[PDB]
């Protein structure tokens, strides 16, 4: 047939430089930063808990819930119990925030609380201050907006107006109320906030709140839960999460798991590779996921990312919302979250726990070594499944914050960074997503690593990020991230594909950012480039030429180290290269070489005229692309030596005459763009 | 001072 | 106009064509499906479009296949008449299951798992069950909660029919 | 002073390489992609057109007067070209390029070359004749330029690329298979612009004072034929060095050699015609002519056919003599007939007089 002649013919002038326009890409208003970096400085643990003295409201049961930060207060005699509970409650907050002043107040007077709150203001001064208020000892807070504390003699419950409390506490603050009708405290706080603004024109924005119960409801009295239920969720999630697991009908299908076993789960909440740490690590991933798939982006940032302690509280608050539901409570929050109790990622936790403590009698009796959870593996699998088909802009992948959690270990880091590449792949939108979920500082920290398997995968990510967000050049130079990439570009054995990206990364770092130009210079980048300049991969020659191109833009020191390495000499080979793009880059670089000088005598002038003479034999060049860049290079030369071209121009109405002749052939050009811009430069002389 | 703990 | 369409669609699937042009036929079968207040065009358009997508690598066939299955599977959950809901779900073979593994398709199949009709539930548990290897992170949890609900039905419902259906499932 | 510094968007355009994806199969290889199917359909249509032309050649070419249309342009017809498969007949003048149809019978488009008032479009070609075609437009001063979207419904003129080659006018010869475009004219050089590399590969010295009036080339066995203004006809093999290049220099004419033209056979024939108006068929392996013919007294422009061996003459005295290569009479059609143009495949002949009219003839 007459089809084989057809398919086997070169289609001339049908490529990216021809069909697409030679333009930049209009980069978006990239709003992924948290420049609002809050820090919780100090903590009040006001803790009204007059032990063995049940207030007149709640007549308590015989087997009631008598636990209170994992202590029976009645077993110890009153004063020991109260001191101890302050110690435990402090220890529980120390997990989530170990660098804060913890000033605990135990059965406090009104005046005591005033001293305390105002003192913590003057310490923290602009930054966020926790105010935990327990209130099991005192009667339930009133419709008046008064919460109860004591008098000096312990006879009378004195009231304490919420208006007074938010006077003493500052505006950047956060309240945790664990007392029976705590919704009433939330409401009244928001009312007395409005009252301030209305009276001011003759707080609330900055105040966060967390409250155990709605204004109607009473907290549970159920013998096997602790009385501290909302606090315990908020600040010992895994401990009640496991105990609450054990109380369900779910345990029907995990036989040989009693509460005694859960007392002795081996491990800790930091060592990831031990059953307790594992569950903790999972938990974190899950709650962070439920937040990221439910809340609107702005709000998610405000709570779950801004500062540690608040983020830890809201993560754990999701667990409280799920538990306390099953005992007719509903917790309340000042930035009001949506209902997350039904969200399907909880049934993942349920299974994850199930596996991870059906495996527990075999551990704790025999001494069977701990087998890790399939959770993170399977969860990465789902993310992989989504990447296959889902290049779409449909519902984004549910597992995205779980991928972030997996980067934090060895175990699954290689698999995750590949999948993160294969995601950041898909476009600029996907990079916008992963920067929102907060991938950036964790990826940036992996540059400080030296595991040789990461070198292709980080390079690959950093490429894709710095395409989208050029302003990240700030961050990479601060941490000596540049040195990581300098070493990848120095390696002859890393494949050409990735060395290309590395060169590109170094171009972005160096691009008109003076400190980045300084750093990469003194990391010997000129020597590294010129070794790789004459490769068999045309992207690499292009980009490595652009590096040299950017590094000596308006930066005279780079020109000096260039002349000592004969950089300009070596770059002349790329001027007669078989790809236009390589020639463009070569021309670009030899131009921006010329562009800076600070008026130097022999060598600068002699070299410049040699460069110009070599660029002057690119008039007979096919691609107008090269000729545009060629006019730009000459424009840089024109901008320095204006006195000479003024004389040479005003004559006609050796060297400089030839450059002017070139600019005429470029002005009188068949392609429009070239003729336009050549005429602009020649009009600047005119 | 990153939010989660990175064990490099 | 109407009774001819049934036999035309039956023909379109029931003996072997050697044209790529079928890719237009399957996308035009989105019209027959969604509309047709006539039951039989739907029930047959289903049985066609499952059969025609057997080319389920390159990126045009893939978007088409995925575009159909969404519309196709929608009918399998959503359609009022039980018979079409059965037909559609039964025709979603092992051939497709790498598209059924996606979150969105899978969210829909789980709705089938607690259908009005018993036979459809029996079908969907088998289907989701096949996929629990393929995308285990979504499936395995749902299936665990399904298991609990099942054992609850066995112990605590006094009705015989419910226990019978429960054990069967 | 510093404000004269322009920054092109090349380095920013280059950066867009990394925003775009990498891993998936490209959109062409995809066997069920619409673009590939359209391309394949085009190719099927092309193969059909080739067959039909071949069939018309096999019937033994009879007489030829059949006017498919007569229209009349706003300017004088300078050069005419038939797009190989689609019925798009680009008839350029001093500046513009009108695109006429001969099946519908309609004006499709109208360009301006963008050239000055002194200049003139000497030559033209059809790049990528098989699919997604373009239009090369060599001006007499030196400028070459390439046009996309030339007779489209939803689009206007788009210039792809443009570049000075050089400095009779200009003469060009495209080679679709090799990727090469050879420019020549008033100069004593035959440049060879590679269009993949976008650089002048070779500059062959002509060894001739006068202008290169026509230019025609061979793939497979590399043979650049170049008729000249003083009368001689050179042949160059580009494999050898530039001191050696002149394979042959045989001169049996005197005048503007209007057209030397080469067949794409392994039996290569050079049909050279002077202003005096006499054909001499040569071979590349011989020092003198094989056949001899004298045709028109005052010849003005001429065209020669690719597949069949038709020669279509012009005349100062209004005639359009259409002979065979053997010298046999077929038609002498009675009206500076400055542009005759055959199809690459079918036996259709265009004509364009000094008066502002076009025609297309056909052998039934």
């Amino acid at each position: 047939e007459a089809d084989l002649t057809d398919w086997n013919l070169p289609l001339a002038f049908m490529k990216k430089r021809h069909c697409e326009k030679i333009e930049g890409s209009k980069s978006l208003a990239q709003s992924w930063r948290m420049k609002d970096r809050m820090k919780t400085v100090s903590v009040a643990l006001v803790l009204c808990l007059n032990v063995g003295v049940d207030p007149p409201d709640v007549v308590k049961t015989t087997p009631c819930a008598r636990l209170e930060c994992w202590i029976d207060p009645l077993s110890m005699g009153p004063q020991k119990a109260l001191e101890t509970i302050g110690a435990n409650l402090q220890k529980q907050y120390e997990n989530w925030q170990p660098r804060a002043r913890y000033k605990q107040s135990l059965d406090p007077t009104v005046d005591e609380v005033k001293k305390l709150c105002t003192s913590l203001r003057r310490n923290a001064k602009e930054e966020r201050v926790l105010f935990h208020y327990n209130g099991h000892g005192v009667p339930r807070p009133t419709v008046n907006g008064e919460v109860w504390v004591f008098n000096k003699n312990y006879t009378q419950y004195i009231p304490l107006s919420i208006y007074d409390l938010q006077t003493w506490m500052g505006s950047p603050s956060i309240f945790v109320y664990d007392c029976s009708n705590a919704g009433l405290i939330v409401k009244s706080f928001k009312q007395f906030a409005l009252q301030r603004e209305q009276e001011l024109e003759v707080s609330m924005k900055n105040c966060i709140q967390l409250a155990a119960c709605e204004a109607t409801e009473l907290l549970p009295m159920i013998p096997d839960l602790p009385a501290d239920l909302f606090t315990s969720c908020l600040t010992t999630p895994i401990k009640i999460a496991l105990r609450w697991f054990c109380m369900q009908k779910c345990v029907s299908l995990v036989p040989g798991v009693t509460l005694d076993l859960i007392e002795k789960i081996p491990g800790r909440l930091n060592d990831r590779r031990t059953p307790l740490g594992e569950l903790n690590w999972i938990f974190t991933a899950i709650t962070d996921t439920i937040a990221w798939n439910v809340l609107p982006r702005d709000l998610f940032q405000k709570l779950f990312r801004q500062d540690l302690l608040v983020a830890s509280l809201f993560r754990n608050f999701l667990l409280a919302e799920r538990i306390m539901r099953s005992y007719n409570c509903t917790p309340v929050s000042s930035p009001r979250l949506p209902p997350t109790y039904m969200h399907a990622m909880w049934q993942a936790w349920d299974l994850a726990v199930d596996i991870c403590l059906s495996q527990l009698p075999t551990i704790i009796e025999e001494g069977t070594a701990f087998r890790h959870s399939p959770f993170f593996a399977e969860q990465l699998t789902a993310f992989q499944v989504w990447l296959t088909m889902g290049v779409e802009n449909r519902n984004p992948p549910e597992q995205l914050p779980i991928v972030l959690q997996v980067l934090l270990s060895q175990v699954h880091r290689l698999r995750a960074l590949d999948l993160l590449g294969r995601f950041l792949d898909l476009g600029p939108w996907a990079v916008s997503l992963a920067l929102s979920v907060g991938i950036f500082p964790y990826v940036l920290k992996l540059l400080q690593s030296s595991a040789r398997e990461l070198r292709p995968l980080l390079v690959f990510i950093w490429a894709k990020i710095l395409a989208v967000d050029s302003s990240c050049q700030a961050d990479l130079v601060k941490d000596n991230g540049h040195k990581y990439f300098l070493s990848v570009l120095a390696d002859p054995y890393m494949p050409a594909e990735h060395r290309t990206m590395t060169a590109f990364i170094l171009a972005v770092i160096v691009n008109s950012y003076h400190t980045g130009q300084e750093a990469c210079l003194q990391g010997n980048l000129i020597a590294i480039c010129l070794e790789q300049l004459n490769d068999p991969h045309p992207l690499l020659r292009q980009w490595v030429a652009i590096c040299l191109g950017r590094i000596w833009q308006n930066f005279d020191s780079a020109r000096w180290c260039g002349v000592r390495d004969s950089a300009h000499e070596k770059l002349y080979s790329l001027l007669s290269d078989p790809i236009p793009e390589v020639r463009c880059a070569a021309v670009f670089a030899l131009g921006t070489f010329v562009g800076n000088s600070a008026e130097r005598t022999d060598h600068s002038t002699t070299i410049d005229h040699n460069v110009a003479m070599m660029l002057a034999q690119l008039v007979s060049d096919g691609s107008p692309m090269v000729r545009k860049e060629l006019v730009v290079a000459l424009s840089h030369l024109v901008v320095q030596y204006e006195s000479n071209f003024c004389t040479v121009a005003l004559q006609f109405i050796s060297v400089y005459t030839q450059i002017w002749r070139v600019l005429l052939h470029l002005a009188a050009d068949p392609y429009p763009e070239v003729s336009d811009v050549a005429m602009k430069v020649l009009n600047s002389i005119a | 001072e990153s939010q989660f703990e990175m064990d490099i | 106009x109407v009774g001819s369409i049934t036999l035309a669609l039956r023909t379109l699937g029931s003996f072997e064509f050697e044209g790529h042009s079928l890719t237009q036929f399957v996308r035009h079968c989105a019209d027959h499906f969604l509309n047709s207040e006539h039951k039989e065009i739907r029930m047959e358009a289903a049985r066609t479009c499952s059969r025609l997508l057997t080319p389920s690598v390159s990126q045009t066939a893939v978007q088409v296949v995925a575009d159909v299955l969404s519309k196709l599977l929608v009918v399998g959950i959503t359609d009022p008449d039980p018979d079409i809901r059965y037909c559609v779900l039964a025709s979603l073979d092992e051939r497709f299951d790498a598209h059924l593994a996606q979150a969105e398709n899978l969210q829909a199949l789980f709705v089938a798992l607690n259908d009005q009709v018993f036979e459809i539930r029996e079908l969907a548990i088998c289907t989701v069950g096949r996929l629990s290897s393929m995308n285990p992170a979504f499936v395995m949890p749902f299936l665990r909660k399904m298991l609990i609900q099942i054992l609850t039905e066995l112990e605590h419902s006094g009705i015989g029919r419910i226990k019978e259906q429960s054990a069967r499932m | 002073f510093i404000s004269a510094t322009v920054q092109t968007g090349f380095c920013d355009w280059s950066a867009r390489y990394f925003a775009q994806p990498v891993m998936k199969i490209p959109e062409e290889h995809d066997l069920e992609s619409q673009i590939r199917k359209e391309r394949e359909w085009r190719f099927l249509r092309n193969s059909r057109v080739r067959r039909q032309a071949q069939q018309v050649i096999q019937k033994g070419i009879t007489r030829l007067d059949d006017q498919i249309f007569l229209n009349r342009n706003p300017g004088v017809p300078s050069v005419v070209k038939f797009h190989p498969f689609t019925p798009c007949i680009a008839v350029a003048d001093k500046d513009s390029i009108c695109f006429w149809d001969w099946e519908k019978g309609e004006k499709l488009d109208y360009f301006h070359n963008g050239n000055p008032r002194y200049t003139r479009v000497t030559a033209m070609e059809y790049l990528n004749g098989q699919d997604c075609s373009l239009l090369l437009t060599a001006t007499d001063d030196g400028a070459i330029r390439v046009w996309k979207n030339f007779a489209d419904l939803e689009k206007n003129p788009e210039m792809v690329t443009a570049w000075q080659g050089l400095s009779a006018g200009m003469v060009v010869d495209w080679e679709q298979e090799t990727g090469l475009l050879m420019s020549s004219g008033d100069v004593r050089i035959v440049r060879i612009w590679d269009t993949d590399r976008e650089m002048k590969v070779q500059d062959i010295p002509t060894g001739a004072d006068s202008c290169v009036t026509s230019l025609s080339c061979d793939s497979h066995r590399s043979l650049i034929v170049a008729g000249l203004g003083d009368g001689s006809i050179r042949v160059y093999d580009r494999r050898m060095a530039l001191s050696e290049c002149r394979v042959m220099t045989y001169r049996e004419h005197t005048a503007w050699v209007v057209k030397a033209s080469l067949q794409k056979r392994p039996d290569g024939h050079i049909v050279s015609v002077s202003v005096n108006g006499d054909v001499r068929i040569f071979d590349p392996r011989m020092p003198e002519s094989v056949n001899v013919l004298q045709i028109v007294k005052g010849l003005t422009a001429l065209d020669i056919h690719p597949q069949a061996d038709l020669i279509a003459c012009g005349s100062v005295n209004q005639f359009t003599a259409i002979y065979n290569s053997s010298g046999e009479l077929i038609n002498n059609i009675k009206y500076a007939i400055s542009c005759l143009a055959f199809h690459p495949h079918w036996p259709h002949l265009a004509v364009g007089s000094n008066d502002y009219y076009i025609s297309v003839y056909s052998v039934e």
